[PDB]
RNA sequence: ACGGAAGGGCACCACCAGGAGUGGAGCCUGCGGCUUAAUUUGACUCAACACGGGGAAACUCACCAGGUCCAGACACAAUAAGGAUUGACAGAUUGAGAGCUCUUUCUUGAUUUUGUGGGUGGUGGUGCAUGGCCGUUCUUAGUUGGUGGAGUGAUUUGUCUGCUUAAUUGCGAUAACGAACGAGACCUUAACCUACUAAAUAGUGGUGCUAGCAUUUGCUGGUUAUCCACUUCUUAGAGGGACUAUCGGUUUCAAGCCGAUGGAAGUUUGAGGCAAUAACAGGUCUGUGAUGCCCUUAGACGUUCUGGGCCGCACGCGCGCUACACUGACGGAGCCAGCGAGUCUAACCUUGGCCGAGAGGUCUUGGUAAUCUUGUGAAACUCCGUCGUGCUGGGGAUAGAGCAUUGUAAUUAUUGCUCUUCAACGAGGAAUUCCUAGUAAGCGCAAGUCAUCAGCUUGCGUUGAUUACGUCCCUGCCCUUUGUACACACC
């Protein structure tokens, strides 16, 4: 599978919540974002996180998303 | 055990001198590193010396560790006869 | 009045890659940080001591196997310094966990 | 002299193992808690992490004599080349091994099984552990063997942080009936780590934005 | 131990820990034979 | 908690579609059984049977036939310096050049001896007294507290119909909201860097000195430093990289899932390590100088020494090895790995030279090792020949005769070589195992064991498929529902 755990999804929510100006449709920049704006202990988890706080953006751009 | 006074003293004396003895568990070892007797001689000699107080024994990885204790510090004083205010592991080196 | 270029080889061996690379790197600066000449840390292929055993003290059960391993890391640094710096550079720089060995000679 | 370094590095391991043993057997009523042996120029350095170094010393510093002398004779060291110092451990409260031997020694003055363990967890906590676990196993007083658990606070149990943050230790308190198994688990507050990861890998902190007071039609400052 | 007397344990447990903090803060400050051996056999030699 | 009720699932220790087999045969090896002086013993459904790292010539070792020793602490008592006790040469004796015991008669000097109490050792018993460890449930996904809601209460709700996932993984629903343990994260290994830092113990290009062939400049080599440079390849440091990205089908346009493109990599990226709460009278007292209790303790169940035994053979069972041939055997020729190991107070890994058909021997030698063995020139495999379907030149059991190696010792034949002998076996009934890609299968190699001995194992790389990409029919487990007079919980 590839269902993203709660830790991933919980951070993502928490980032989109308090930094929507800043952040984008681009994971490439959202990666670099997370580093400055968030303490995370692994490269891997950071990517797993940014990639999904990205995906979440990507469709807010077309309608809202609960949560 | 059965062992001549000669070997008893070579033990006993060396005990008072060093204040300490170690010795591997392997009876029939002919001559023991340092002391000039049968290894079997040392082990049991001490075993006796402990079983009447005097000295303390420790094992771990196949080796005996005999610690000369204070009441023994008297017994050796009798067996070797040497006068009180003698010695043991009871110096502080020069200034080491 | 002393000092003469004696051609050195410091060999550095350990299982603790931080402390090792530490003593390694700190040395390489403390070389040209006073201008020597060297071929730097040469990392030898880190080798692995494997040990493969049944877990069980006895016989019962599906035969589970368990392999422990111990890694040996070895660098060598070549220096060309006189007698004063060398002896200084060997006695200090010491570290609990890193075995330092300094040979000399042109053979 | 002259050894393979494969043989040499293993050999040094064993040496530690044999040494650590001998101390754990010899300095129990001294809250022995570990060693490290530093190979140096001109000497071999041994440090005894015992809580109560007053006893490791002795009448004008006797015992460490016997102790070195012992350690000396055994591995064949040439008087002077081996050196022992004792060194009181900074809080026994966050050291598994120190606490099992407490637990042991508790139960050997016959403390109630719980009052024992249930105490240790409480003292460890006040030593600022993030969490702590004690198990007692085997047989007290009844005939059939039981086992208990005694935890409080926070622990994790898997992967690398285990290697990182938890101290565990089994001891064997040899009782009149059979033998008890004591088994302590301390989980160190990773905040304080001092040298390593600062948190659990699960830890994801977000900086708290900034209360903007924006708007304001352009303008520019000169300098 | 039975759960009927538990309270009494947990409290004595605490007290136990409290007096382990007396010890560990009060130890956080609190307050020859000459001649040798291989010599006496060389002096009386 | 349980059911020989019901409803859902999940999995190549289930099946489907297949593969490659085992079950038949020879032998190897374990287990039963018989046998025996003894054939030491544990373990018996998955979870006992190439398992106790269990490949036992002595040792191991426990078992059997025999012989010594005390290594019986310590305390009192007895004995006793007119000698408590110790040892012996030769002979007899004995398997023995054991003064075991006897003859004889020196020696030793308070160390012992006799006795009781008390210790002590023991692969003696008890794993149904224990610790620790392990294996099993578990290829599973479960466990809990805060504030709130229900209940006098134990308790429940959160933790759920559905959907999704490898996952109590999420989505969603929603009297719950929000969190922690376990899952995930993490860690290690295999993949990608012409980016960074370097290397005579890694290697490339150039240049010298040089060989061969062409000569027309060339082509192919030699040269642990004859110099210059470089880091692509090798090595291991620090970084980076992937997040199922872009796009699109799909779907409660949710988690997600499928496809395409790109990418070193898109099945948790592949394989591992660690792994919560709980259960079992699972296994181990035969790993432990871990341990309670019982047994035993000098004609010993201590220990050691000699010799046999664990291998004994009407036969049942299990893991294996080699095979039945022509996708073959044989004989020449091609000629390519990776994981490893290796000698200090010592004989380890062995290049090279010679002698020997061989196995081996002998003279030297490099290596405490990316430095030498070793490019481990391994095997399948590839090439050209011989044989031609004939139990054949497939197959190599059984057996005779010789020569070498390890070891104090090889007989009941440790192993190796040569000749010879040349069995069963013509693809294996009922049954049954394993597996989804660099996988299956074929194929060798190192390592553990190891003086000698792998038909075992743990890892490794070499050659490289077929068929799924599904489901609940079989089998096993999990989940709700439901019944219970069980709760020591259907033993
Ligand atoms: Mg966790
Ligand atoms: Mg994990
Ligand atoms: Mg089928
Ligand atoms: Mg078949
Ligand atoms: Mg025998
Ligand atoms: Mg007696
Ligand atoms: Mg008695
Ligand atoms: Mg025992
Ligand atoms: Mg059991
Ligand atoms: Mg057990
Ligand atoms: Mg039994
Ligand atoms: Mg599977
Ligand atoms: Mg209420
Ligand atoms: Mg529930
Ligand atoms: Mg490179
Ligand atoms: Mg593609
Ligand atoms: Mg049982
Ligand atoms: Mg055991
Ligand atoms: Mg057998
Ligand atoms: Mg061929
Ligand atoms: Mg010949
Ligand atoms: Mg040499
Ligand atoms: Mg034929
Ligand atoms: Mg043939
Ligand atoms: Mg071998
Ligand atoms: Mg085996
Ligand atoms: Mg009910």
């Amino acid at each position: 599978g590839r269902v993203r755990t709660k830790t991933v999804k919980r951070a993502s929510k928490a980032l989109i919540e308090r930094y929507y100006p800043k952040l984008t449709l681009d994971f490439q920049t959202n990666k670099r974002l997370c580093d400055e704006i968030a303490t995370i202990q692994s490269k891997r988890l950071r990517n797993k996180i940014a990639g999904y706080t990205t995906h979440l953006m990507k469709r807010i751009q077309k309608g809202p998303v609960r949560g | 055990m059965l062992m001549p006074k000669e070997d008893r003293n070579k033990i006993h004396q060396y005990l008072f001198q060093e204040g300490v003895v170690v010795a591997k568990k392997d009876f029939n070892q002919a001559k023991h590193e340092e002391i000039d007797t049968k290894n079997l001689y040392v082990i049991k000699a001490l075993q006796s010396l402990t079983s009447k107080g005097y000295v303390k024994t420790q094992f771990s990885w196949q080796y005996y560790y005999y610690t000369l204790t204070e009441e023994g510090v008297e017994y050796l004083r009798e067996y070797l006869n040497l006068p009180e205010h003698i010695v043991p592991a009871t110096y502080i080196q020069e200034r080491n | 009045q002393q000092q003469q270029i004696i051609k050195i080889r410091i060999t550095l061996t350990s299982t603790k890659v931080k402390q090792l690379e530490n003593v390694s790197s700190n040395i390489v600066k403390n070389a040209e940080q006073h201008n020597l000449v060297k071929k730097g840390p040469v990392r030898l292929p880190t080798k692995v001591l494997k040990i493969s055993t049944r877990k069980t003290p006895n016989g019962e059960g599906s035969k589970t196997w368990e392999t422990y391993e111990m890694r040996i890391h070895k660098r060598y640094i070549d220096l060309e310094a006189p007698v004063q710096i060398v002896k200084r550079i060997t006695q200090i720089t010491i570290e609990p966990g890193v075995d330092v060995e300094v040979v000399v000679a042109s053979n | 002299a002259l050894i393979s370094k494969k043989r040499k590095l293993v050999a040094d391991g064993v040496f530690y193992a044999e040494l650590n043993e001998f101390f754990t057997r010899e300095l129990a009523e001294e809250g022995y808690s570990g060693v490290e042996v530093r190979v140096t120029p001109t000497k071999t350095e041994v440090i005894i992490r015992a809580t109560r170094t007053q006893d490791v010393l002795g009448e004008n510093g006797r015992r460490i004599n016997e102790l070195t002398l012992l350690v000396q004779k055994r591995f064949k060291y040439a008087p002077g080349t081996i050196v022992l110092y004792a060194e009181r451990v900074q809080d026994r409260g966050l050291s598994a091994v120190a606490q099992a031997e407490s637990m042991k020694f508790k139960l050997l003055n016959g403390l109630a099984i719980r009052r024992a363990a249930y105490g240790v967890v409480r003292y460890v906590m006040e030593s600022g552990a993030k969490g702590c676990e004690v198990v007692v196993s085997g047989k007290l007083r009844a005939a059939r063997a039981k086992a208990m658990k005694f935890a409080d606070g926070f622990l994790i149990h898997s992967g690398q942080p285990v290697n990182d943050f938890i101290d565990t230790a089994t001891r064997h308190v040899l009782m009149r009936q059979g033998v008890l198994g004591i088994k302590v688990k301390i989980m160190r507050d990773p905040a304080k780590s001092r040298t390593g990861p600062k948190a659990l890998p699960d830890a994801v902190t977000i900086i708290e934005p900034k209360e903007e007071e924006p708007i304001l039609a352009p303008s520019v400052k000169d300098y | 131990g039975d759960d009927k007397k538990e309270l009494s344990a947990e409290k004595e447990a605490q007290a136990d820990a409290a007096a382990e903090i007396a010890e560990d803060a009060a130890e956080a400050e609190d307050a020859l034979q000459d001649y040798l051996n291989q010599q006496a056999n060389n002096q009386f030699n």
